[PDB]
């Protein structure tokens, strides 16, 4: 039965990645006064399959300057982790109940960067190396605030488990007490994915494609789908932590429904933002995260350390 | 359940994919690049057809030679084309690219991009109306509709 | 009938007046309002 | 065992995709195609040379900040303790010293990049 | 006259209200929310995208696209081999060879146009004193071969015999403006 559950958790995520590429294109088109794919199928529901099939039908590249081992490992790892981050998620019941699920998320995400690093290094092209170093800077920038934001939120949950947030929000979202932390977490998830305005790892206007510039159809598809999967993942994280779906033990289907609605909202917001803003300079990202988010993050961490004490609202350990 | 029929349908599918997803390359040399843009614009939405400008040749499927090709630029054009992975198509846009055009008798112009790379479709004009470039894209789509590769493999 | 000179000339009295200056409007709350809303939300959530 | 199962399933999915991407399509390999990409022209050098880093100090600092995060993470448990005043005081001291170090770096222009 | 774009700034006066407004702008991301609102407004507008190749972009009679040699309503050719068209063609795309037709008239044997050299400028149809060579409206004449784009007398004559119903009307419309 567990393998069937694996399927019911995996194949829909990939279909959703594909139709997320679709929704991205169509939303950006209508924002840009254009339509977006409507030719390939009814309103374009076959463009993703066309793209994927076409890519996995193309000649891949085995250049002469590359370390083929890492060149091939990196996309494998990217996709693997993009799919593995979805397992401990409660919707409302997870496939793998982990007590330290938050830390699993953190570590797997911090690991997904090495796909970019090793790809850009192996490719042995200057633009690839530039994308890799930009990823290094981006991680060094956001990873400090990520964990402190998350700790400050969890100090009212009582644990690193993703299933106690459901009982924590049983009456009221965690956005009201933590909307500053929610905003900073939103932007930091925006950065974790190398997504606009932080699309610096593949900045087409400075670096033709970054770490992808030597990669070709299949591996490139792997990278791309990993990106568009981590997008949905981080939206789901935002909407399990700060937004709380209705949990009535006799009605988990409503929980899944509302979870999906909120995830769609947050993802469409990601696309909105890509369409609405220019791109940062990768030094300004560091300056932001280290001069506006980290000081405030420490202040709020102290605030949420104290609040349970001068309120007697310390959470329980299971 | 004839294998020849199955192969014809499979080839239809292959071509449908490679056709409804044509990612060109951000390679514009001269005026004709403006009409390329305008064909990317709302009135003529490229993505509507599955067309997407990717900047890396290792990800592109077709290159539109959108303007004049000088002798100082031909090596780079041939290199980029060489770096595009098969299946790879080419589209000559304008009169400069087809036969040098208004600069045919110049000392610094190749009298046709068809000397440096092989061209599938020629789009005439100076500049070609974006509508015409789209007509050419669809002409290419049909040419791909008529590749019949696996049938050939089965007949070998 | 006859034939006078015909030419794409403007209409008598001229064309309507054209707007060319910036009109980025002014909107939003008062600032105090934003901070009060946020602080009240924090306090209710804490309770 | 189930976590192992899921993760290995994902490994196998990715590897299957890569296999059928490397063995399904028709190839035509030659040097001018397999050569590095530097915007149409030939590289003037190798990409394996020192690429100077202007945020080295910020990265070093990031190491220590990661450690301070590691020390802050046990709070969810430290708040279940009877000695609450001690936990409060120690957490406040830790975060304050962290902020003071950051402020000293800021002022002495460590967070700014070498040019 | 002149105006300033970024010197408007005058001496600094600051209150608590102004400080708080700038603080909210810096903390709640006011100015970015407005770009979000603009992009939202555009999502609920009608896209300017036409449904090509079914509905097409507008044009005017003066449009100068594909070339064609016309005829008089009797069927006789209008060209008389005067060679202004090739004398002015700034791309040297036209090539002509004349000879006395058996009936004695002055007519061509060769009339070639390298449509890879034509810049579609229109000088030939404003030079032709008999309105023989024109630049028709057709622009959907792409090819799969370079050779197909090297027109001769027969190709241009066939185009003229194919578009006359349109070329003639566009002329009738535009010939007073010339
Ligand atoms: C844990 C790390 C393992 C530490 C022990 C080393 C075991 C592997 C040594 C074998 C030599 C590998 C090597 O360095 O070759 C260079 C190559 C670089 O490419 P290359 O230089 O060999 O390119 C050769 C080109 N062909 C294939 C045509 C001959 O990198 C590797 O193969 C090793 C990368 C390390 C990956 C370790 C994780 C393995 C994951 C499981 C699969
Ligand atoms: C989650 C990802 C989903 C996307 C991946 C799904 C892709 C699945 C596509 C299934 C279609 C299978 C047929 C694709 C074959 C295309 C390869 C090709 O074009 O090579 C032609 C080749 C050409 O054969 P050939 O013998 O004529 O080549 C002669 C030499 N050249 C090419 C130099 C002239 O045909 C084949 O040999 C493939 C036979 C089809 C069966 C293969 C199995
Ligand atoms: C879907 C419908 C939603 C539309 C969202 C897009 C914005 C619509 C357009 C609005 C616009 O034009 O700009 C309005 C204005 C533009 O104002 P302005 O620039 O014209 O002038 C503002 C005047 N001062 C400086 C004094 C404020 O911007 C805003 O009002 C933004 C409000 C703050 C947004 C807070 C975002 C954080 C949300 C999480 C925290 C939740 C707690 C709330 C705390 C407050
Ligand atoms: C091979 C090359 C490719 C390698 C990349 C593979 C993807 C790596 C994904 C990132 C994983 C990093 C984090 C480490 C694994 C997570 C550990 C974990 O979550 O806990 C292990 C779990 C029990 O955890 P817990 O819930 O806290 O304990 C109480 C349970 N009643 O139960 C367990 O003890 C199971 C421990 C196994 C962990 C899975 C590792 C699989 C490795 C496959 C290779
Ligand atoms: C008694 C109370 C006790 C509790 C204590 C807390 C009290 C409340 C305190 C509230 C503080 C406000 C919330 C903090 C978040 C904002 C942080 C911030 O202001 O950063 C501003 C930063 C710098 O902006 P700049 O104009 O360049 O100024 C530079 C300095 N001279 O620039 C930025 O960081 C923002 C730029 C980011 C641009 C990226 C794109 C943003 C997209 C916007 C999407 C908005 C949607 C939000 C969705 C959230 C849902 C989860
Ligand atoms: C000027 S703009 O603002 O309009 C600008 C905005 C951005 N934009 C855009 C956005 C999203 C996608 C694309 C097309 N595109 C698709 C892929 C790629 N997709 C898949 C893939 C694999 C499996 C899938 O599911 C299944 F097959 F079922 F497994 C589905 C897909 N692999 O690679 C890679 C590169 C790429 O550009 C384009 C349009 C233009
Ligand atoms: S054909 Fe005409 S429009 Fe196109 S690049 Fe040449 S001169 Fe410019
Ligand atoms: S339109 Fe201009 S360039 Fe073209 S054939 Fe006529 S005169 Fe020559
Ligand atoms: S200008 Fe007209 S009449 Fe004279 S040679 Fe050219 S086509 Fe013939």
């Amino acid at each position: 039965m567990f393998f069937i559950n694996i399927l019911t958790l995996l194949v829909p995520i990939l279909i959703a990645m594909a139709f997320l590429t679709l929704v991205e294109r169509k939303i950006l088109g209508y924002m840009q006064l254009r339509k977006g794919p409507n030719i390939v199928g009814p309103y374009g529901i076959l463009q993703p399959f066309a793209d994927a099939m076409k890519l996995f039908m193309k000649e891949p590249m085995r250049p002469l300057t590359t370390s083929m081992s890492l060149f091939i490992i990196a996309p494998t790892l990217s996709l693997t982790l993009a799919l593995s981050l979805w397992v401990p998620l409660p919707m409302p019941h997870p496939l793998i109940n982990l007590n330290l699920g938050i830390l699993f998320i953190l570590a797997t995400s911090s690991l997904s960067v090495y796909s970019i690093l090793w790809s850009g290094w192996a490719s042995n092209s200057k633009y690839s190396l530039f994308g890799a170093l930009r990823a290094v800077a981006q991680t060094i920038s956001y990873e400090v605030t990520m964990a402190i934001i998350l700790l400050s939120v969890l100090l009212m949950n009582g644990s690193y488990s993703l299933q106690t947030l459901i009982t924590t929000q049983e009456h009221m979202w965690l956005l009201l007490p933590a909307w500053p932390m929610a905003m900073m977490w939103f932007i930091s998830t925006l950065a974790e994915t190398n997504r606009a305005p932080f699309d610096l790892t593949e900045g087409e206007s400075e670096l033709v494609s970054g770490f992808n510039v030597e990669y070709a159809a299949g591996p490139f598809a792997l990278f791309f789908m990993a990106e568009y999967t981590n997008i949905i993942l981080m939206n789901a994280l935002t909407t399990i932590i700060f937004l709380g779906p209705l949990y009535y033990i006799n009605l988990p289907e409503l929980y899944s429904t509302n979870f999906m609605m909120e995830a769609l909202l947050l993802s469409s917001t990601f696309l909105w933002i890509r369409a609405s803003y220019p791109r940062f300079r990768y030094d300004q990202l560091m300056h932001l995260l280290w001069k506006n988010f980290l000081p405030l993050t420490l202040a709020l961490c102290m605030w949420h350390i104290s609040l349970p004490i001068f309120t007697a609202g310390v959470p329980p350990y299971m | 359940s004839r294998a020849e029929y199955v192969v014809t349908k499979l080839d239809d599918l292959i071509n449908w994919a490679r056709r409804s997803s044509l990612w060109p390359m951000t390679f514009g040399l001269a005026c004709c690049a403006v009409e390329m843009m305008h064909m990317a614009a709302p009135r003529y939405d490229m993505d509507r057809f599955g067309v997407v400008f990717r900047a890396s040749p290792r990800q592109a499927d077709v290159m539109i030679v959108a303007g004049t090709l000088t002798n100082k630029m031909a090596p780079a054009l041939r290199k980029v084309y060489d770096q595009m992975p098969e299946p790879r198509y080419v589209v000559s846009m304008g009169s400069c690219a087809n036969g040098g055009g208004y600069y045919h008798y110049s000392y610094s112009v190749v009298r046709g991009c068809d000397r440096i790379v092989p061209v599938d479709i020629y789009v005439p004009g100076c500049p070609p109306t974006a509508e015409a470039l789209l007509y050419g894209i669809l002409q290419l789509q049909r040419k791909i509709k008529r590749e019949q590769k696996l049938k050939i493999w089965y007949r070998r | 009938a006859a034939s006078k000179v015909k030419q794409d000339m403007p209409p008598p009295g001229g064309y309507g007046p054209i707007d060319y200056k910036r009109n980025l409007p002014r909107r939003g709350l008062s600032g105090y309002s934003m901070f009060a809303v946020g602080i009240g939300a924090l306090i209710f959530g804490y309770w | 065992m189930n976590l192992y199962t899921v993760i290995f399933i994902n490994i196998l999915l990715s590897l299957t995709l890569i296999l059928v991407a490397f063995w399904l399509p028709q190839m035509n390999l030659y040097s001018e195609k397999a050569n590095p990409y530097e915007c149409g022209f030939d590289p003037t050098s190798s990409a394996r040379l020192p690429f100077s880093m202007k945020f080295f100090l910020v990265a070093i600092t990031f190491l220590l900040f990661d450690l301070e995060i590691a020390l802050l993470l046990p709070l969810p448990w430290a708040i279940q303790t009877i000695k609450t005043s001690t936990m409060m005081i120690m957490a406040f001291i830790l975060v304050t010293i962290l902020s003071l170090g950051l402020a000293y770096e800021w002022t002495q222009k460590g967070l700014e990049w070498t040019e | 006259t002149y105006k300033y774009v970024n010197k408007k700034e005058q001496e600094s006066e600051v209150d608590m209200k102004s400080a708080t407004d700038n603080a909210a702008r810096i903390l709640m991301w006011t100015e970015l929310i407005r770009g979000l609102g603009m992009t939202l407004s555009y999502l609920f507008r009608e896209p300017a995208t036409i449904n090509y190749p079914f509905e097409k972009g507008p044009l005017s009679p003066r449009f100068r696209g594909e070339h064609a040699l016309r005829r008089y309503p009797s069927g006789e050719e209008r060209c008389i081999a005067c060679k202004l068209c090739e004398a002015i063609c700034p791309a040297q795309a036209i090539t002509i060879e004349a000879e006395p037709r058996a009936d004695g008239s002055r007519r061509t044997t060769r009339y070639d146009i390298d449509m890879t050299k034509c810049i579609y400028c229109g000088f030939c149809q404003e030079a032709c004193p008999v309105d023989a060579i024109v630049e028709g409206p057709n622009f959907e004449f792409s090819t799969e071969t370079h050779e197909e784009l090297l027109y001769n007398k027969e190709k241009l004559l066939n185009n003229g015999d194919k578009w006359e119903a349109e070329i003639a009307a566009n002329i009738q419309a535009d010939y007073l403006y010339r």
